[PDB]
DNA sequence: TGGAGTACAAGTGTGAGGAAAAGTAGTTGGCGGAAGTAAAGCAGT
DNA sequence: ACTGCTTTCGCATGAACCTCCCAACTACTTTTCCTCACACTTGTACTCCA
């Protein structure tokens, strides 16, 4: 009676902070976590060789907008997040392609993971 | 637009028209900030 | 009143009373609700309860050119198919087409079977049609001329 | 066609308070129709409609163009102006077919 | 003769105001007991 | 004991609904457009007042 899912996010209902009541595991499971290197963006500042290493390249307005904040070891858990916000825009957005072997020509170095999920 | 603020009803975010202290340092003129929603969240709930 | 008062090559003016009691006459209850605008009731609006102004003048203007015209059974099969459950002053002139009837039923021009029992039902029928009339709300008739103008029928049927 | 740009197309309102000498300055600022095109009203062909509209004798055609000879830039040529300036609508009675009314 | 200034008129910065077609919402109406003749094991005193 | 109550039976074959969600009729927001007035500041004119 459940399979056939619901629209709302495995949610904390009883947590008091809206930090709380969205939990880091409901999007993003708890394996996936370590799927993905941390240094090869941080490191390097730069126009080019931080922006080689997104799912979705584009010429775009909001992708190079909150990335240029700051380098801080605080939006370190952040990061990901706009690495995986990324990769979700290529899936809703296309809807006549109906297999990965074409999600090729639409990316450049897609995750390994994080795309089968 | 409107067609995004659906999707938050969901969510149960009270999604609500922005003020004029929240009008001159983010690029949208003052007569104008009703079309120019702003959505902020209720901790209890 | 622009086709009425014309008479030139005029459309009667009572056809087009019919054209909005036919598209207009709705029996919607009324909402009261929603804030209106562009409609206001009491002169173009029809809903339960109120009969529309456009429809109970298409009465009284076919009532009075049925009398001009002197098809009166017409109207008052018409004014038959629609029971207004609420109001009194479509049974008033359901009551008055009965009356313009043993008006002029009642002639006879003699100087005798089934002219005077013709008659009779009429005058029943305005006893009762006003009579209803009173049972509904406020429509203050003259229920005491109309009564002395039936028995002034009857004295012409004796 | 959007809602907005087939509102914008049917003319609901006519052009009020100068609204179409404002729309012509802002041609002649997108493109020039100064030095390149001759922007010389033809003021004589104006004020003769101007001398029959009111029935006016017709020693007034020539009491105006005095007048205007005498209160003018290099005597002749009633220059049509030009506003690639700004959102600003100059005041000055720049608008050439403008002039020749207050004269 | 001189300078004060106060006006007048010019020039630059900045968002608020009037408009319409689509859409939404907002609330109702409205639809899909006069049947026989016979057996049986089961009850009653 | 004969009680009651069962119960099985039967002329061929042919034909012999309830919420609910969609509809009409209104209004009120929606999603982008073009069109200027206003608030100052430098400027040029004014007539001084000793």
């Amino acid at each position: 009676d459940e399979i056939t899912d619901r629209p709302t996010p495995l949610a904390n209902i009883d947590a008091t902070d809206v930090e709380q009541i969205y939990p880091i595991e409901s999007i993003i499971p708890k394996k996936e976590l370590q799927f993905i290197r941390v240094s090869s963006i941080l490191k390097e500042a730069d126009k080019e060789k931080k922006l080689e290493l997104f799912p979705y390249q584009n010429n775009s307005k909001y992708v190079a907008k909150k990335l240029d904040s700051l380098t801080q070891p605080s939006q370190m858990t952040k990061l990901q997040l706009l690495y995986y916000l990324s990769l979700l825009l290529g899936v809703y957005e296309n809807r006549r392609v109906n297999n990965k072997t074409k999600l090729l020509e639409r990316l450049n170095s897609p995750p390994e993971i994080l795309v089968d999920g | 637009p409107s067609k995004v603020v659906s999707l938050f009803r969901v969510l149960g975010a009270i999604v609500k028209g922005a003020t004029v202290a929240q009008a001159e340092a983010f690029g949208i003129p003052k007569s104008t900030a009703a079309s120019y929603k702003i959505a902020t969240m209720k901790v209890p709930f | 009143v622009e086709i009425l008062d014309n008479l030139s090559n005029s459309s009667s003016g009572l056809d087009f009373l019919q054209w909005m009691c036919q598209i207009y006459s709705s029996k919607s209850r009324f909402v009261q609700n929603i804030n209106y605008r562009s409609i206001v009731p009491p002169f173009q609006t029809g809903s339960r309860t109120h009969t529309a102004k456009f429809a109970i003048t298409y009465l009284w203007s076919s009532l009075i050119n049925c009398q001009k015209s002197m098809l009166i059974d017409k109207i008052s099969e018409w004014v038959l198919t629609p029971p207004f459950m609420e109001d009194a002053e479509v049974w008033f002139i359901y009551a008055s087409c009965h009356l313009l009837k043993a008006d002029t039923l009642s002639r006879q021009f003699v100087n005798r079977d089934i002219k005077i029992n013709q008659v009779i039902k009429h005058i029943h029928y305005v006893r009762t049609f006003l009579k209803i009339c009173l049972d509904k709300g406020g429509f203050a008739v003259p229920s005491r001329l109309i009564e002395n103008q039936l028995k002034s029928f009857e004295s012409r049927l004796y | 066609l959007p809602n907005y740009y087939v509102s914008i197309l049917e003319g609901s309102i006519s052009p009020f308070n100068g609204q179409l000498y404002n729309k012509i300055a802002l041609t002649c600022g997108m493109i020039h129709f100064k030095e390149f095109f001759n922007s010389e009203i033809s003021c004589q062909g104006l004020l003769l409609k101007l001398v029959m509209q009111c029935a006016l004798p017709p020693e007034f055609y020539f009491y105006t163009k005095q007048v205007i000879e005498f209160e003018e830039t290099d005597i002749r040529n009633l220059t049509l102006w030009e506003r690639t300036d700004e959102r600003h609508t100059g005041r000055v009675s720049n608008h050439a077919e403008l002039r020749v009314l207050s004269y």
